[PDB]
Parts: structure tokens; C-alpha cells; sequence
């Protein structure tokens, strides 16, 4: 389930493991820190649906 | 000013103008330096 911490792990995994993914979802990371310092990071995401490895 | 430098902000500069006068001279001479090594 998505409760659990093993869920991005898994996808992080899964992300790594089979590189050439057609179908994906993408997970933004913004933080701006203080005195105006914006950091922003895409990682990308297997899509909902059925995949195959 | 030893408890002010060590809780600076992350990523941030400070700055100490007018050093001369403390130098000089709550206030204090070595203590800023001994301060600013800790």
C-alpha cells in the first residue's frame, strides 16, 4: 500500500531497474530555501496502469 | 556573539563592520578572535 515507505522504494527500484520506461509518471521536489534559493529536482516515476520487468 | 556566529543561518554570509573599535578596546579584544577559532 501507499501507507507503507517500501511503496517509493519499490518505484525508485523499479525507475532504476528498467530504464526504458514508455509509460511514466514524473515527481517534482521544490524547496525554496531561505533568501530566495529555489531547488528543483524531477524524478521520474513508473505511471499507473500494468508493467511488465 | 559566539552563540550569535554558530546559529548563523545555512547558506547564508555574516558580517562584522567597524571590527577596529572591539579590537580596540562586553567588549572585548581577544575574545572575538578566540570566539571566531571555536
Amino acid at each position: 500500500p501507499a501507507r507503507d515507505r517500501s511503496y517509493a522504494w519499490l518505484l525508485s527500484w523499479l525507475t532504476r531497474h528498467s530504464t526504458r520506461t514508455q509509460h511514466l509518471s514524473v515527481e517534482t521536489s521544490y524547496l525554496q530555501h531561505e533568501s530566495g534559493r529555489i531547488s528543483t529536482k524531477f524524478e521520474f516515476i513508473p505511471s499507473p496502469g500494468n508493467h511488465f520487468i | 556573539l559566539n552563540h550569535l556566529l554558530s546559529v548563523a543561518p545555512q547558506q547564508s554570509l555574516v558580517l562584522l563592520e567597524d571590527v577596529d573599535a572591539a579590537f580596540l578596546s562586553r567588549l572585548t579584544f581577544s575574545g572575538l578572535l578566540n570566539a571566531l577559532d571555536g
